[PDB]
């Protein structure tokens, strides 16, 4: 192993001396205490590290060791319901080990060694195995954890460990060349793990959320970035993407963020039940928390580790939703690592490669075939935090140029307590026109147009506003006066949800169909009525109208049978004015 | 126990300076700078190497020299020695008695920066704060262990707000719950930057209600050195979490003017040449600002809590301006003062919409408080929302033109900002507020009200403004 | 009033001299600790 | 109200404080009364061991006239020059090779170095 010595200590960053034959993007422990450092720049006999711990402390002349290999994440059975550092450390472990405060250089094997797991071979002597095969299972909470072969190993079956109870350790699987497969392999976080194939997203992510789900939706393979001044949501927005998304696993990255939302997400998600499997919320979740008082280094390893265990999940068949707390404050660490290395920076101090990094990042999604022949899926949604709602900034527009969706949050929704807060001007999505087959066949015939309707009478709403906030709503038509009413239905009724109410929180698809077929019912009657003669006052002081506007409140188990004694009800209404 | 001198200074410009044969001198070392006349002066190490060590004096360099000028190690780590007899004392900004009274005998000494809370071990802020202010406490409530600012302008009232709310600020065990006697808040009291005029305001205020005793003083003045700003918050904190958290007391934590602090980290870094972000402020702002507001909580198994107060002044009342911005990202909410209440003549001026508490949910409702409080303040947001809007609109179309429904929102409006908003120095406990809010929200037709459920309206509609 | 000031100063002037005459009894016990400590 | 309680705290915090005081005077006098009591010339010589392992390129040593007698053995066989200085009693200094580093051990420097870590026991014993 290449030793050295300490040259100079500057914040995060270290340089060593003595450290030839150091290799680029190799791991090495700093100091006696042993701090883990990235190597990111070679010169004559020296190495720049940044370290992914706090600095403080160190003297000059202290030791440097390099480990040979690349920083990587153990990959196994343990990850789900755990919770973890930037650089893989169960922070469990962590506070049972140095109390109440993260300490620094404490070593711990991000898998546990001591526990037992049922296996279960899949594979014979004589089998020929290629990367990612399915050599055998063991039970996780419910979850069928495939053991597979890593990728870049081929060879052929020894000798296999029989059915039994076995630790990640144990060797359960010997090739011909002696190589031991165990229940857990190291990979690069860099590195984007192989596939077989990339496949074209046809089926859509469902989350929830009303809004989102309907007019800006993400196929199960997509990418989003939802951008939002501070206030707006993003926090609540994630957590329910995570509390009740369709996807099989949830990787929850804290880059660089709240330590009390880490909290939150540990208090109460073992309480909640997973919307599919029946189980604890927190069993389908790994969570990845750099908090922001937490080394600031380590924000960037936070992200690559969560990528990379989102792509192992996949690799097991599984679809993956990766929440990424803020990208924002990833940006910030590399722009504070390349202000240590004297680098000359971009657009706001940023380094000229945070694109690159970003769109790696985002590439790594897509719905895949599998080495092992099977479908996977990771799909990545994107928070950004830019520094006063602008979104002209390097971030932001790095991100819109890979992302598929645009969630875009507004403060002006957010001051009025209108939540989620999504402009729905400002909003887009490139996967509406990709998901129509599945809503046709898995909503209703016709839904995609009621959707593309309701987009229109927005569209109409916000020509209509601009007049109205200059001349007063009386100075319109009549026409545009229902629209204008019919619009705010829609906002309120329909664009609004309540993440706290206990049955406002989730929304299904055939739910938003029904309140949307409601809304547009209702708009056909009154637009008949208004050209005979009725008044808009009788209209608006129909009680059909709050039928419709506490629709959203009512349960799923009951919501059809609402629904249509609501659908008669505006008819009748709409007859007795006559 | 041996002490080690460097006399090879090398350079001295602005506030760094380099010593040359300094190996020993360990990284975010503290150092004591002896001059030619025997002053002493302190600084920071903060770039160390085999050629020299850069350090960061607290203080002005005048009269160093790089003949008769030696550098003293003091401590690897900056520590401060902390113990329960601080309570009832008087700091200067680094953490030297300023009471004329003998040093503190410390019990232990805590490195200042502390160490970031493991996630795991901490508990959810779900306890309600009755701050006697009706626009916090049923639209924005406090919780201890929060973290909660106060945004405000050059000539507002923010220390008036901030010392009525460590005067009235209790608990309620009652609806909790438990029903065991309270315990008062410790304060522990960060001024950078303060004025003669302010820091005479919060010492009388602080002896008027006789909190004085049970409150640590940490007095940064804009007098003093400008560097020294940045270590005020910091042994604040420290102090704070030691009490808390070996004690199990409850403190009440204000910094009073952050925008100073920021100041001071701008100055510091234009002088390190460090990459900059949006208007000359460092680009770890965010970081920095980070490991003081997280230093807030409460811990699983244990009693005690923190609750940080930071005061902030937006400069040209602009909330885009960096330090308001990324202190919103890491803050738990803010309470953000209206100049336009404020020349209208109302205390305290919370202007509701810009005001946003984040830990209000995990602290009311059922078994705290009762259990209309959620929805009243969110119909509460929906009306003043729509009478704002409203107002706006009859500034270009005149009152006349108003339909009914409209006019009824303008009347809310104004009795929301001349009753619920305005209070003057009045303590009013969570009931009185949450009666006055269902007086302003029975002007509205029982319709309208469609945040609320049908159970409250039945409950609780229908009470007139009568209230004395 | 002023007679609950002067009660509250013969107290303080009496808890002051109590803790000089506690101190007394021990004074060279820490002088020697301090300079055990001290001296190498 | 408090305002008594205030007076009572504050007197009781002067007069810890100024046994306190009296307690350093104690140990201060103690120190310099030293280079009387026979021991004199074995503590500076553990004082220079101590700053020549604080020093590992120590070149110099510096003492008063009258510690010399004493330091002079321990700096020849040291391999380090001693030099008569009229400097802090109750202690000895390394010098650097260079010049610009330096290690003093005096005990009046190590008192005010430990009173801070002492106090805490030094309360606990008296009261």
């Amino acid at each position: 192993m290449i030793q050295g010595v300490i040259q100079k200590i500057a914040g995060p960053a270290v340089i060593a001396k003595g450290m030839l034959g150091a290799r680029m993007y190799d791991i090495c422990k700093v100091g006696e205490e042993g701090l883990v450092g990235e190597i990111i720049r070679l010169d004559g006999d020296t190495a720049f590290v940044q370290v992914y711990e706090d600095t403080s402390g160190l003297k000059v002349g202290e030791p440097v060791v390099s480990t040979g290999l690349p920083l990587a994440v153990e990959l196994g059975p343990g990850m789900l319901n755990g919770i973890y550092d930037g650089i893989q450390r169960p922070l469990e472990r962590i506070r049972e080990k140095t109390g109440i405060y993260i300490t620094r250089g404490v070593v711990v094997h991000a898998l546990d060694r001591e526990k037992k797991w049922a296996w279960t071979p899949m594979v014979k002597p004589g089998d020929e195995v290629r990367g990612g095969m399915v050599l055998g299972t063991v039970p996780e909470f419910g979850f069928t954890h495939k053991i597979l072969v890593p990728p870049d190993v081929r060879g052929r079956v020894k000798e296999v460990k029989p059915a039994g109870e076995y630790t990640v350790e144990e060797p359960v699987v010997v090739l011909e060349d002696g190589t031991e497969l165990k229940m857990y392999h190291t990979w690069p976080v860099r590195r984007a793990r192989p596939v077989q194939r990339k496949l074209d997203p046809n089926t859509p992510f469902l989350t929830g959320m009303r809004i989102l789900d309907v007019l800006f939706p993400v196929a199960m393979g997509g990418t989003a970035a939802i951008p939002g001044p501070f206030g707006a949501g993003k926090s609540v927005t994630q957590q329910s993407l995570a509390k009740w998304s369709n996807a099989d696993v949830v990787v929850y990255v804290g880059c660089g963020e709240r330590g009390n939302e880490m909290t939150d997400v540990l208090v109460e998600f073992p309480e909640l039940t997973d919307p599919k499997t029946g189980g604890p919320l927190m069993h389908r979740t790994v969570l990845i928390a750099n908090t922001s008082n937490m080394p600031v280094a380590a924000r960037e390893a936070s992200i690559y580790v969560g990528v990379t265990i989102a792509e192992y999940f996949r690799d097991q068949g599984f679809s993956v939703a990766l929440m990424a707390d803020s990208t924002s404050r990833w940006a910030e660490a590399l722009r504070e690592i390349s202000s240590r290395l004297e680098e000359m920076p971009a657009e706001e101090g940023y380094p000229p490669y945070l694109a690159a990094r970003l769109a790696a990042f985002y590439e790594r999604a897509g719905k895949v075939i599998t080495l092992g022949g099977e479908e996977g899926a990771v799909t990545i949604v994107g928070a950004v935090s830019p520094p006063g709602g602008d979104m002209s900034e390097p971030v932001t527009q790095s991100t819109l140029r890979i992302v598929g969706a645009f969630w875009r949050l507004d403060a002006s929704l957010a001051f009025r307590r209108h939540f989620p807060a999504i402009n729905w001007n400002g909003s887009y999505s490139l996967f509406t026109s990709a998901l129509d087959p599945w809503y046709r066949e898995n909503v209703a015939e016709d839904y995609p147009e009621l959707r593309d309707a309701i987009s229109e009478l927005l569209q109409r709403e916000a020509g209509l506003q601009e007049i109205v906030q200059l001349v007063g709503p009386d100075a319109l038509q009549d026409a545009e006066r229902l629209v204008i009413e019919v619009g705010r239905i829609i906002r309120e009724d329909f664009l609004q949800q309540n993440a706290y109410h206990e049955v406002d929180a989730y929304c299904s698809m055939k739910k938003a169909y029904g309140i949307m077929k409601m809304i547009l019912a209702f708009y056909k009657e009154a637009e008949a009525a208004i050209k005979r003669g009725v008044s808009i006052d009788e209209i608006l002081q129909l009680p059909v109208l709050e039928r419709i506007g506490r629709a959203r409140y009512v349960s799923e188990e009951e919501f059809p049978a609402y629904f249509e004694e609501a659908m008669k009800e505006i008819q009748g209404a709409f007859k007795a004015l006559a | 126990l041996l002490k080690k001198e460097y006399t090879g200074i090398t350079y001295i410009s602005g506030p760094l300076l380099f010593v040359e044969n300094a190996k020993d001198l360990a990284y975010g070392a503290i150092v004591d700078i002896k001059d030619g006349t025997g002053r002493v002066r302190g600084g920071q190490v903060i770039e160390v190497s085999e050629e020299y060590a850069v350090i960061q004096v607290f203080e002005e360099t005048t009269g160093l020299d790089l003949a008769t000028t030696s550098v003293s190690l003091v401590e690897d780590v900056a520590r401060l020695g902390v113990s329960k007899e601080m309570l009832g004392r008087r700091f200067n900004g680094i953490g030297k008695p300023i009471d004329g009274l003998p040093p503190i005998t410390p019990e232990k000494r805590l490195p200042i920066t502390g160490l970031p809370l493991n996630p795991v071990a901490r508990r959810k802020p779900e306890q309600f704060i009755q701050t006697g202010i009706s626009t916090i406490d049923v639209m924005n409530t406090l919780v201890r262990g929060q973290k909660l600012p106060i945004f405000s302008g050059s000539g507002l009232p923010a220390n008036e707000i901030a010392a009525q709310i460590a005067r009235q600020a209790t608990v309620r065990p009652d609806l909790s719950g438990e029903g065991e006697k309270e315990e008062p808040f410790a304060v522990v009291f960060a001024a950078m930057g303060i004025t003669q005029r302010e820091l005479s305001y919060f010492i009388q205020e602080f002896e008027r209600t006789g909190a004085l005793s049970r409150s640590v003083l940490f007095l940064n003045k804009a007098d003093d050195p400008t560097i020294e700003r940045i270590l005020t918050p910091r042994m604040a904190l420290t102090v704070a979490e030691y009490l808390a958290f070996e004690h199990d007391y409850h403190v009440l934590v204000i910094l009073t003017d952050m925008t100073n602090y920021c100041e001071a980290l701008r100055e510091i870094g234009a002088a390190r040449e460090e990459i900059p972000g949006r208007r000359g402020y460092p680009g770890y702002m965010y970081t920095d600002l980070a490991t003081i507001y997280e230093r807030a909580g409460v811990v699983e198994g244990k009693k005690g809590s923190v609750t940080q107060i930071p005061i902030l002044s937006m400069p040209d009342d602009d909330r885009t301006h960096p330090i308001p911005d990324l202190t919103g990202y890491i803050t738990e909410g803010q309470i953000q003062l209206s100049r336009e209440l404020h020349r209208k003549g109302i205390y305290p001026p919370i202007d509701p919409l810009p005001s946003l508490s984040r830990l209000m949910n995990n602290g009311v409702g059922k078994g705290k408080t009762r259990e209309d409080h959620k929805q009243v303040s969110d119909q509460l947001y929906s009306a003043y929302a729509n009478g704002v809007d409203i107002r706006k609109l009859v500034a270009i179309i005149g009152e006349d033109a108003l339909t009914e429904n409209d006019r009824r929102y303008l009347q809310f409006a104004d009795a929301f900002e001349r009753f619920f908003i305005n209070q003057g120095q009045q303590n009013r406990s969570i009931e009185e507020s949450l009666q006055i809010a269902w007086a302003l929200l029975s002007m509205l037709p029982q319709g309208e009200l469609k945040r609320i459920s049908k159970d409250h309206i039945g409950k609780y509609y229908g009470q007139k403004l009568e209230e004395i | 009033t002023e007679a609950l000031l002067a009660r509250y100063r013969e107290r303080a002037e009496a808890e002051a001299k109590a803790v000089r005459e506690k101190a007394m009894a021990r004074l060279d016990e820490a002088v020697a600790l301090v300079l055990k400590e001290v001296l190498p | 109200e408090s305002a008594g309680e205030l007076l009572v705290a504050t007197a009781r915090t002067q007069a810890r404080g100024e046994v306190l005081e009296e307690v350093r005077r104690r140990v201060r006098e103690a120190l310099e009364a030293l280079p009387q009591k026979p021991e004199w010339p074995e503590v500076v010589r553990k004082l220079a061991l101590e700053a020549l392992e604080a020093l590992p390129g120590a070149k110099a040593l510096v003492a008063n006239p009258e510690d010399l007698p004493h330091l002079e053995a321990l700096a020849r066989e040291r391999g380090v020059e001693l030099q008569a200085e009229p400097a802090l009693r109750l202690g000895v200094r390394a010098v650097g090779a260079e010049g610009k580093t330096q290690v003093e051990n005096s005990l009046l420097a190590r008192l005010d170095r430990a009173w801070d870590a002492l106090s805490s026991k030094v309360a606990q014993a008296l009261w």
